[PDB]
């Protein structure tokens, strides 16, 4: 009589507990610096903050009972200790019998794993507290957080396809918008890199936080270009020409992404390289064809940041902000970047 | 050259 996702969650945590197992404890104690007490501080901190936000109402989200909060939290903790053990056991240093103290002392990894466990639980129960509610509450940078998602998916095989689909979609949210906000640690990472934005060829062939991020971004945008180039079949020659203008705005106009959506720049790219090329001026016709994509929503092309200071639509964003920046690159097409 | 101004069809209904 339980839902499939809730039943699946039962089978996963069955017989386990919200404390580290004996194997995990052995792995903690083999470290020169034993993480166990710091790991407990973090879960206790996250736990208190979670319950506080869970039980306190806002305009958007009504607060709920503390009994349910503890239930959700206890369940997430159980997942955390199961997944952490699996992660540590399968680690290369573990198999080679090397000290893991450095790996286990990174706070951002433990905070992210615990938040992702909370998100799995909330999703299983079809919580009204919708991502990114959990990382907002816990003060987690999207730019740091998303990295844990791949780890979770590969480290827990008991996750249903639906759980896995959801985790992939919240990763896409981070890549398309959330990691690009003005307060994001992304801009800090770009800054220490001397504002050098990795090109497609460079990360698709580096390997820092920046490169791994842009690798994901470039992969996501290419998939969302391909499908849209299956709308008007275009040609695989032009799908490269359009991928070039989009890469140009990412690398040489990174500010245009700030507080914006990846698809806004990809669509704006589309219309322009069409109009300057033999295959030409495919109109907002592709916007209706953009609606077919899973992540497509009205607010994307209806509501676009201009300056902030009001907020206009995609075509106003384009002619105000975009052409000014992208014209002189695009006009020259009266090189080509490789398409993944 | 270049701006193509237009009106987004008033929507979604």
């Amino acid at each position: 009589e339980f839902t499939q996702s809730v039943s699946r969650l039962q089978s996963i945590v069955a017989g386990l507990k919200n404390a580290p197992s004996d194997q995990l404890i052995n792995i903690f104690e083999s470290c020169v610096r034993n993480p166990v007490e710091n790991i407990m501080k973090i879960l206790k901190g996250i736990g208190e903050t979670f319950c506080q936000h869970y039980t306190q109402s806002t305009d958007e989200q009504p607060g709920s009972h503390i009994d349910f909060a503890v239930n959700r939290l206890k369940l997430a903790e159980i997942l955390y200790y199961k997944i952490l053990e699996t992660v540590m056991v399968q680690e290369t240093r573990r198999l080679h019998g090397m000290d893991m103290s450095v790996l286990l002392e990174q706070d951002i990894f433990h905070r992210s794993l615990m938040a992702c466990c909370l998100e799995i639980v909330l999703f299983a129960y079809s919580s009204p507290r919708t991502f990114p509610w959990i990382i907002e509450v816990l003060n987690l940078q999207p730019f740091y957080f998303y990295k844990v998602i791949e780890v979770v998916i590969r480290s827990e095989e008991g996750l249903s396809r639906d759980m896995v689909k959801h985790l992939n979609s919240i990763e896409e949210q981070i890549l398309e918008s959330l990691a690009w906000s003005h307060d994001s640690a992304l801009w800090e990472a770009l800054q220490v890199s001397a504002n050098k934005v990795p090109t497609c060829e460079e990360v698709i062939f580096r390997t820092g936080s920046l490169a791994l991020f842009y690798r994901k971004v470039y992969h996501l945008a290419s998939v969302r270009l391909r499908d849209l180039c299956l709308k008007l079949d275009v040609s695989n020659e032009l799908r490269r020409k359009i991928w070039t203008c989009f890469e140009f705005t990412l690398v040489h106009c990174p500010d245009l992404m700030k507080d914006r959506h990846l698809d806004q720049l990809l669509l704006c790219a589309f219309y322009i390289m069409a109009k300057v090329t033999k295959e030409e001026r495919t109109f907002q016709e592709i916007m209706k064809s953009y609606r077919n994509q899973p992540q497509a929503n009205s607010h994307v092309y209806r509501s676009v940041l201009l300056k902030s200071e009001e907020r206009g639509d995609l075509i106003k964003f384009y002619n105000t902000i975009y052409v000014g920046r992208v014209k002189s690159f695009a006009l020259k097409y009266d090189p080509l970047s490789p398409f993944p | 050259s270049l701006l193509s101004f237009e009106k987004l069809d008033r929507a979604s209904p």
